[PDB]
């Protein structure tokens, strides 16, 4: 699945939001006005981390090459499918290839920014599809990585 | 133990891809209702750099 030029022009569109003063850059003062002006709270310490990792150049902002690439690529990236894979393994204690759904369901609502409800619920319902009690996470995980 | 960072990386991929536009979901947009297109755009890229950290944070306890 490759990108279309329309979507670029969307992604420009997106991008110009963030670059609100049209200098083709995006700093942590700009991206914190986007995102609390939706409700978020965030410190700079974190808008300061959410620009070093999309950061490909190392200059301190977001240009628009950058800003494309890290819409494009989403979460399919090699790097990102062994580390998400990863991720799931450190509740996979059985090592079987399963977790329970209602152990996810407790892990993600008690731990990091934790899911309420509502969230949870629709993950589980994707998480275990067949309804088993059981997420093969190894099929999880390709599934959002699409 | 990397229990949290992994729950963490966790929490940002199905935040990520429940906001996806060929997916589905009124939970992960509670209370946040008939969005414009670049809206939307918007929100996917905040949680795209959301993953990006929540990844980071999770390899360094290796
Ligand atoms: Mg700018
Ligand atoms: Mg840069
Ligand atoms: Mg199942």
């Amino acid at each position: 699945d490759q990108l279309t030029e329309e979507q670029i022009a969307e992604f420009k569109e997106a991008f110009s939001l963030f670059d609100k003063d049209g200098d083709g850059t995006i700093t942590t003062k700009e991206l914190g006005t986007v995102m609390r002006s939706l409700g978020q709270n965030p410190t700079e310490a974190e808008l300061q981390d959410m620009i070093n990792e999309v950061d490909a150049d190392g200059n301190g902002t977001i240009d628009f090459p950058e800003f494309l690439t890290m819409m494009a690529r989403k979460m399919k990236d090699t790097d990102s499918e062994e580390e998400i894979r990863e991720a799931f393994r450190v509740f996979d204690k059985d090592g079987n290839g399963y977790i329970s759904a209602a152990e996810l369901r407790h892990v993600m609502t008690n731990l990091g920014e934790k899911l309420t409800d509502e969230e949870v619920d629709e993950m589980i319902r994707e998480a275990d599809i067949d309804g088993d009690g059981q997420v093969n996470y190894e099929e999880f995980v390709q599934m959002m990585t699409a | 133990k990397r229990r949290n960072p992994a729950a963490n990386l966790i929490q940002c991929v199905w935040r990520s891809y429940a906001a996806d536009e060929k997916s589905v979901s009124i939970a992960t947009w509670k209370k946040l209702e008939d969005l414009t297109p670049p809206l939307k755009t918007v929100i996917r890229a905040i949680r795209i750099m959301k993953f990006h950290v929540a990844k980071r944070k999770f390899k360094e306890t290796l």
